């Protein structure tokens, strides 16, 4: 994850008009109804039988939120994604056993959900910056399976 | 496989597209090229800048391919069978890149209707195109 | 989509697997679970150690199910539809894992049968490993 | 890539018996013959056109033999994987640009052919062993990707 000036750019502007407190749990939620499979995961959390249950679900959009955390630390520490991700990435990898496969999934309904929330802003060079970032973090978790 | 409501929900998010779908395609072929540079192997001959004609061009026809499927959306096999041939058959396309581009497509549309991008319709559009991708890759499997 | 040639590859090779089908299954298995052990998590309640019997017995179930489809390969939608139910609706299994074992399938088909293991046949068997993956997941999709 | 006392014993007893003149035309011509996509990278080589062309051309059967060197390399280097690879990631990245994908593809096909080849032996227990050591050379070739 190397990122030029330019790309740099396009990330941290974009990144610190995000809501942060509504994108991560869209991501979540949108991640569970598009891709169902991944609602194995999180068949606590409760009502996640139609879409407009998920979406309500004030626990998806709780840990949604937190999800966003890990994300906006890895925008600090690109230089060193794995480091940053270790001990999540014995969780995800050890203790979950989560396919890394779908880390990438969320990494690109993620970039759906920011293309849906600034719309024209969102233009191909931003697009291409978010896919090498989400790409790195995707990256970085699944290292323990290496 | 798609159910009676994704159908509905394609069909709606199309319609909303309107005559608006050759400058969509144009658009999500260049956020691929950029995004996943290694699609590009496949268009030696294009110039793919920004502004290029060709894009534009190429974006029209991809645009118009899906709209056919959707207007036939129950027989998509016969409707882009042709185009399976021409895909899997004689420019050999790595199927990995149909999932590459129906993301971008997804981005676009993301992009481009914040009203009607719900998630049970990014779902049923999900959906829908990777349908016709595993129609485009089946001389493959 | 399945050409009249990986039909009868296939079908050749299932004749010669033969009444060993259930043993190969359990041994299909066996090998997944050891390469990728992230498959695991959705066997919570069986003994997954070498000589289970659960391992066995699920072995054979598998097998079932594919030589049903190998002699139905004309109408494997219909075939395996309930199936698809089960895996695809109420198991929800991830995608990727039907992938991981149809390459344990095919590794325990080269190592069973050296003289049939032909690259056509590989292809073929691919091939109709790829078909019976797409109509379990359909639901998905 | 760390590999256990055991699996490395099961990887290198193995490897020893392999009929490096042969087993790499072997898993060359079945990724080709399988993935007809791929040979969009060879072409030139020849006749491509039925599977039988395929596994009797000279080209092949060469080429083949020049990736399982690569291959009986990395088994040397595990404990470094990416300085060994790290020029071939350069030439199929950055020159050839394949799809990493296809790195795991040609590994899956590589312990297909060993299996064909060694029959019996190639237990279950040892064919865990060689995912592992083709998910790491996979992951390697990758790299100038990440
Ligand atoms: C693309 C990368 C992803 C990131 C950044 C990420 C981040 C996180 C974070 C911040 C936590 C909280 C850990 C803590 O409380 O310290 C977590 C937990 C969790 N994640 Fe992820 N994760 C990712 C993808 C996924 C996926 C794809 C799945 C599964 C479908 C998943 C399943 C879980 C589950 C079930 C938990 C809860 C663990 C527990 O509470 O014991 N995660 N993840
Ligand atoms: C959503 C699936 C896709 C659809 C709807 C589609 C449709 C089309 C159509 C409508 C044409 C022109 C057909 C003709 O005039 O004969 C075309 C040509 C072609 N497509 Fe696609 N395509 C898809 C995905 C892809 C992808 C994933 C790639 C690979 C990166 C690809 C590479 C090409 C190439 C190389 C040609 C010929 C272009 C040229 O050399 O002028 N297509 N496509
Ligand atoms: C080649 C495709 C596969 C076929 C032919 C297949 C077929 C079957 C059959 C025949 C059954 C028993 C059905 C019944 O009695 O109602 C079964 C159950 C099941 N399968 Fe599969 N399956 C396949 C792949 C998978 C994979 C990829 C996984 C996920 C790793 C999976 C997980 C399971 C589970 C969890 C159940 C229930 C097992 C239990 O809890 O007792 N299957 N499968
Ligand atoms: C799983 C890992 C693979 C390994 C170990 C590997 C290894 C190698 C080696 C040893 C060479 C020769 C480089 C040299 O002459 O110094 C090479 C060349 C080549 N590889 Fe791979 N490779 C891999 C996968 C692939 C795949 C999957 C494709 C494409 C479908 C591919 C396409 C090529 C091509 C076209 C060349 C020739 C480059 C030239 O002569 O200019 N390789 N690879």
């Amino acid at each position: 994850v190397h990122l030029t000036p330019e790309e740099k750019s396009a990330v941290t502007a974009l990144w610190g008009k995000v809501n942060v407190d509504e994108v991560g749990g869209e991501a979540l939620g949108r991640l569970l109804v598009v891709y169902p499979w991944t609602q194995r995961f999180f068949e606590s959390f409760g009502d996640l039988s139609t879409p407009d249950a998920v979406m309500g679900n004030p626990k998806v959009k709780a840990h949604g939120k937190k999800v966003l955390g890990a994300f906006s630390d890895g925008l600090a520490h690109l230089d060193n994604l794995k480091g940053t991700f270790a001990t999540l990435s014995e969780l995800h990898c050890d203790k979950l056993h989560v396919d890394p496969e779908n880390f990438r999934l969320l990494g690109n309904v993620l970039v759906c959900v920011l293309a849906h929330h600034f719309g024209k802003e969102f233009t191909p060079p931003v697009q291409a910056a978010y896919q090498k970032v989400v790409a790195g973090v995707a990256n970085a978790l699944a290292h323990k399976y290496h | 496989v798609l159910s009676p409501a994704d159908k509905t929900n394609v069909k709606a998010a199309w319609g909303k597209v309107g005559a608006h779908a050759g400058e969509y395609g144009a658009e999500a072929l260049e956020r691929m090229f950029l995004s996943f540079p290694t699609t590009k192997t496949y268009f030696p001959h294009f110039d793919l800048s920004h502004g290029s004609a060709q894009v534009k061009g190429h974006g029209k026809k991809v645009a118009d391919a899906l709209t056919n499927a959707v207007a036939h959306v129950d027989d998509m096999p016969n409707a882009l069978s042709a185009l399976s041939d021409l895909h899997a058959h004689k420019l050999r396309v790595d199927p990995v890149n149909f999932k590459l581009l129906s993301h971008c497509l997804l981005v676009t549309l993301a992009a481009h209707l914040p009203a009607e991008f719900t998630p049970a319709v990014h779902a049923s559009l999900d959906k829908f195109l990777a349908s016709v991708s595993t129609v485009l890759t089946s001389k493959y499997r």
